[PDB]
């Protein structure tokens, strides 16, 4: 039912929703592992009933985040809001959505902007603070027989002014910001 | 026990057997062979793609076949066993624990009779 203290349904598509590391044979060698983040996204987007040509980088993304000085200079907070509506209404279908993150910290190269993405997958609350969870890619690691990636631990936060961030399981070293929404396409013939 | 030592990964190359060298996916200044140590109470599990887990063997599931073979369980199922004894390769096969897909079998060198080269692995082809 609908929840009393944030008024929406709690959601967790893990279930119908099968996991995928980045860090699989399927990928290739670990040449091609070593970026195959998105790829990896992309088959959890299959695995939930969505077209393969979901997600495309191209101007249908929203894009949150924008290149002495304010915190907020490189967000775009109207987008913020927009991501954030997409990313309810996907979830109350019954699908995820990919995003690209940003790192507030823990960076593993500074001197790059290596992109990364995660997929969402449920949301929920604790005491109206709303949270999303997510499947990390970026993650070979297993435990009590599943990947980390999977874990309920990876959880981005919404923020006060609509920006989504969080910490994955398997590192809590990285600070995540979510900087891009990308679009999913549906199943159908025409 | 036979396990016990520092097992360095070794990758067959065109130009012979070397020890890679990984910048880690998750930090590129943590630089290291992948491995697998044991040393008394401890089971160092490392790759490339996350930090290195160490586990202790207090809790772990450990039995011995024959022929010196023996298997670990921690969080994944390690199986250990002799390749070329004399120059001190083996092979430790890592499965998830249900045993239902390999993550790796690659055969390894004790660190303290490794004369293979460690070359620095280069991720930008
Ligand atoms: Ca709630």
């Amino acid at each position: 039912g609908v929840c009393p203290l944030c008024g929406k349904k709690h959601i967790d598509l893990r279930s119908k929703i099968d996991y995928q590391t980045q860090f699989d044979s399927r990928f290739g060698t670990k040449k091609e592992q070593n970026v195959a983040c998105y790829k990896a996204c992309k088959v959890i987007l299959t695995n939930a009933g969505l077209s393969p040509n979901s997600a495309p980088n191209d101007n249908t993304v929203i894009q949150i985040g924008v290149e002495s000085h304010s915190s907020s200079l490189t967000i775009d907070f109207v987008k913020a809001s927009e991501g954030l509506n997409y990313i309810n209404q996907q979830l109350e279908t019954g699908y995820p959505i990919l995003v690209g993150v940003d790192y507030k910290a823990g960076s593993p190269n500074s001197d790059k902007t290596t992109d990364h993405f995660i997929v969402i997958v449920g949301r929920g609350c604790k005491n109206n603070e709303v949270y999303y969870l997510f499947y990390e890619v970026g993650t070979g690691q297993q435990e009590n027989g599943q990947y980390k990636g999977a874990h309920e631990n990876n959880k981005l936060y919404l923020k006060k002014d609509n920006t989504l961030q969080g910490t994955p399981y398997h590192n809590s070293n990285k600070k995540y910001i979510v900087v891009q929404i990308r679009k999913n396409i549906l199943s159908l013939e025409h | 026990r036979p396990y016990e030592a520092i097992w360095l990964a070794i990758t067959d190359t065109d130009s012979g057997y070397v020890v890679y060298n990984y910048p880690n996916f998750q930090d590129e200044k943590m630089i290291a062979p992948e491995y697998v140590a044991i040393r008394n109470d401890s089971l160092i599990y490392a790759t490339w793609h996350d930090y290195p887990e160490k586990f202790s063997l207090k809790y772990a599931k450990i039995e011995n076949g024959n022929n010196e073979q023996y298997s670990f369980v921690t969080e994944y199922h390690f199986s250990f066993m002799w390749v070329d004894k004399e120059k001190h390769i083996a092979r430790w096969t890592i499965s998830d624990i249900q045993k239902k897909k390999t993550i790796s079998n690659y055969l390894y060198i004790d660190s303290r009779y490794n004369t293979f080269p460690l070359i620095d692995y280069q991720w930008d082809e």
